[PDB]
């Protein structure tokens, strides 16, 4: 099922200085006009995940985004005594339990068009409260695709 | 930071010099729907369902160069994120690899990805270094496929060299239907990585093999529990030991080959006798399937029997020898003097491919 | 006369041997009220609504002996009213089966029964046998699971054992699913068994699944009716051979798993290169579930088409083969000079259950 | 599995004036009361093959046997413009498609008594109709063993 | 008539004199269960996936008396179907061949197999006579080694005779290495005798090794194809004509020796100055290792660059030299008057296994 909604060349180049350039840390996405989705921050490479959760949910707590973030962790292999600094990338859905109907329909319905322009995210998450956005949580489920 | 890359069978590690482990993990797969037009390692796993999965590495040489272009297309854009022109690159390669294949990498480096500069390094030498030696002999054992590589004053002897096509993939499927016996199914390829993760956590090497099996139909002693992703809790008893056995006798997977015990010893024995005595005082385990409780004693043990009764036997099991191969080549590339040694790309458009040979060998 | 029991994970067969056919056949279920403290097979399957219904053996194994004993109690005293302390039994195995239930199955023959004699018998090697031949390979289907098993010279090849958990049983379910889309609800246990005849008597294996789709789009040349029970006539169309067809693509019933073709090419891959020839030559259907008119034609087309070109592909679909592993086994007990071949008690007691690997295998 | 059938000192001895004294071209053998193995029929030594598969076959389209052929071919070694004739010992077992499941079951049941008493044996075939049998296909068979 | 025995290292081949080749050819093996009490020939060979297989002859020589009776057993009774002690026996022996071992021989016919006479007759002797020659230097390549022996009016200057532990068993070997570096895997046994086949049909000797391998490289008229018995079907490229280099270069394998060309110069240098032109002029090529197309080429080529200038050189290949020392054997063996030059049952008696040398030499 889909909305028609459609993703703007700027979400398609600012993701590709995340991936491939390394130049910023995460983007917010959000649904222009009921039209197309754009950009509506980027952040630095410094900036941390407590920054992301701030910003995803900074326009009210009925508010939907999508947000990309290339998260940072480290990954100990089962009979190494080494720790190696694991980056992957994730989508997620922000929707969040008390918002409308209405939005919730156009952002659940216009993630694929989303997902499909962005290629090569390692994980899409789905999320309605922090308790599935948190870091912990997120790790969780980036970790479920660790190869041991 | 010069890129490191080591090019397994059934894994790709990759990383930056310097570091104490690689970055990046991943399966060396390329996956294409059966009914993007291509996916790569983890997202290639993720979708096996339906995906036809294919090996790029068989046993340690490359069959397919599309699809190891993907992966390293893959490996450098995606897990690492960086671009190749930017970065020196160092590959390994397992041993007896052909000439035309090291001679094709460096083209596809060169020619497809640019890189400024690159080196190639025997997998088991590098092991063999990082462990403080330059004259012993290495049982490096991945996923796909176990090696017994002699090496002398710091080369590979060629002719002594010798191929086991058993490994850790070969073992998860053995311990797959090890566990169906007892009443386990696991039929999907996503229940085949939960096996491999209940090898790697619960298996190990017993040092007597009939002794543990009198001991596991006397005693619930040995049995482990394991739980599964869903919740249920299963019981695992003589299968952690059965299965890594099969290295020690490939019979078990109905394999008319000698164990990597054997091979060892054999490979030993095609050497000059000069040498084998440096050889069996110098025995370095390397890679993820050496990584079973129990394995070095095992080896002690069986190598001593095989072994002149004279003759002293030392095995050197480290304990980062999962990356052993990618760490010898992170410190290697991470050295200042080592810049010089680098096949630079103006040395390529000079002499070719064939520059590999000069310049690494 | 001998006592001939065959144990399948749906259905239990028993009867005398030297019977062209054995006298009862009934499910291999045990019955608990959820709220006699146990029931078992027709008596089990009448009283469903009320009881918790367990099968002991799954996919061809024995997980639960308690029950198991059940099932073998009833056998003896109810289906065949006979004192099994009387007569000898040979009892039938699926392949792979774990060693330890097989001393298990011996132990509970001699001493909770008290049976004079026992014997055990590979359920696909009595099949090979009863077609005439020693070396073939049996594509074994019951109602709980279908094997391909690998027979050289009267040995099973385990390495090369292949196991579908598809079966009947699987296959009664998908048809119910795919009538209850066209409009007929079967959601009953009772209303199950209705379906199970539906299928038996209606179903077929098309040669061309496409083609045979398109004819059924275009003609109702292939409809079928059936009588209810109650008097009510359904029609059956293309779901008379979209049911077995899962057979051949499991993915119709959501598996990931290769269908009995092509795991019946993949056995033969798995085993040595200079009896592959023997085995396409002789490859033998047994199991209720290969019953399906147009079966053997869709094997032998589909081998054909994976194999060499050069190599000459045989199905053989004996007439009997519904039974062919009882009936084996029946003609095998019934024969004087086969008395010899017997574990008798006073063998168990000097030797305990291990006699069975001795003096069956 | 074993039927318990066992084989009679006159087919062992018949086997031995086969393969030492090249008697006898070849022999075919029977289940007599389903309790022995016994010679049915010995032929002279230069009978043909063609009379060995209408002997096997003498008593009928469902009825088994089993014969034991002294096969004689000829062999061009590679690189060799010399072909030296070749003498193979075969064993067949012959049951018929057409033979009842009872004839089936016996005869296979009880081959294996039959190929442990006569040691030697290069080649054992197993035929079910004359496609099988016949005189290429065997030679295919005992060809496939010859040493390059 | 006589029987022809050539007791090769690898290879047995036996017959009747006066036949025009061998009846019988099989492997010089005896396997034993690792686990009858033995097999030999070719029923070991098809076994060998559960026996230990043992060479009674090594390198020409017999090392194992108790297997050597077993081979000749095997060869009367089983492949010849006769009684020795009906027969006279003509028997070969490699060049160099201990007294005692010969003397153990004579023993054994007379004494263990109770023939009416027998014979022993030089390898190299026989292939000699057989191109109608008496003074010339045979390059003997079997399975298991080549000899080059200078022989002068008859008789074998064993001073001068160079053994070279090199031949087919050898390359099969070799070919199975450099085939899997291809890419193609031949792991068992059975897939040895597919290489050993490879060899024979498509291998050949490369006049300029160089240059060949140079038109390999850019050209894929080298290339041939090979059906193997599954129906897959490889290409071979370069290994058709490397693996025979060996014999040239045995440095391919690892060893420190001189190929078959230098060896035979060698041989002839080790000669008295007068009979060298004889020897240069009288080159003849026997076994089956030499049946390589453009082998005869390839040692004029080298032989004349290795002598001196004005030194004719002739390299003879029989047609029949895959078998030469057999027919020689044969033709002897097969003539009415040689019948007086037997030793006699009679004079063994009397003079003990020693005759044969005063009889034969």
């Amino acid at each position: 099922m889909a909305s028609g909604v459609t993703v703007s060349d700027v979400c398609k180049t600012t993701y590709e200085e995340i991936k491939k350039d390394k130049k910023h840390r995460y983007v917010i996405f959000y649904i222009r006009d009921e039209k197309q989705i754009d950009v509506e921050t980027v952040a630095d490479r410094n900036a941390e995940y407590d920054q992301f959760l701030e910003d995803i949910q900074k326009c009210g707590p009925g508010e939907c985004r999508y947000g990309l973030f290339d998260f940072e962790y480290m990954h100990q292999c089962q009979g190494t005594s080494e720790s190696s600094k694991k980056q992957k990338l994730f989508l997620m859905s922000w929707c969040p339990d008390t918002a409308k109907v209405k939005k919730k329909m156009l952002y659940s319905s216009s993630f694929d068009a989303l997902k499909k322009s962005l290629v090569g995210v390692q994980k899409y998450i789905q999320a309605t409260d922090l308790s599935e956005a948190s870091r912990e949580a997120v790790e969780e489920k980036l970790r479920a695709t660790d190869r041991q | 930071a010069a890129l490191v890359v080591d090019n397994g069978s059934g894994m790709c590690k990759a990383g930056f010099a310097g570091d104490d482990a690689p970055r990046a993990v991943f399966p060396s797969i390329v996956g294409r729907p059966r009914h993007k037009d291509s996916y790569v390692g983890d997202e290639a796993q993720s979708k096996r369902g339906i995906l036809t999965l294919k090996y790029p590495i068989e046993h340690g040489i490359v069959t397919n160069w599309d699809d190891m272009e993907k992966i390293w297309h893959h490996t450098f854009y995606n897990e690492l994120r960086v671009a190749p022109e930017e970065h020196p690159v160092l590959l390994t390669e397992a041993p007896l690899n052909p000439k035309a294949n090291r001679e094709k990498m460096t083209q596809i480096m060169f020619e497809t990805f640019n890189t400024p500069a690159m080196y190639v390094a025997i997998q088991a030498v590098l092991s063999l270094y990082a462990s403080g030696r330059t004259t012993g002999i290495v049982l490096d054992s991945g996923d796909g496929v176990s090696h017994t590589v002699p090496i002398y004053e710091g080369y590979a002897l060629p002719h002594a060299i010798l191929r086991l096509d058993l490994a850790g993939r070969d073992l998860t499927d053995y311990l797959m239907k090890i566990l169906t016996e007892r009443g386990y199914s696991f039929t999907t390829t996503a229940e085949r990585e939960i096996v491999r993760d209940i090898k790697e956590k619960l298996c190990y090497v017993a040092l007597d093999f009939e002794q543990e099996m009198a001991t596991a139909a006397s005693s619930s002693s040995l049995e482990k529990s394991y739980e599964l992703p869903d919740g249920q809790v299963i019981t695992i008893g003589n299968e952690r030991f059965r299965c890594p056995e099969a290295l020690f006798q490939p019979s078990f997977l109905g394999m008319e080959a000698c164990g990597i015990h054997e091979t060892t010893y054999n490979s030993i024995m095609k050497c000059d006798v000069d040498i084998r005595k440096d050889l069996y005082a110098n025995t370095v385990l390397s890679g993820g399937t050496t990584m079973y409780p129990g394995i070095a004693d095992r080896m002690q043990k069986e190598i001593t029997a095989l072994a002149p009764s004279t003759m002293k036997i030392k095995i050197i099991a480290p304990p980062e020898r999962k990356y052993s191969v990618w760490i010898g080549g992170s410190i290697l590339a991470s050295l200042s003097t080592f810049q010089q040694m680098w096949i630079s790309k103006q040395e390529y458009d000079e002499s070719g491919p064939s520059i590999v040979h000069r310049k690494c060998f």
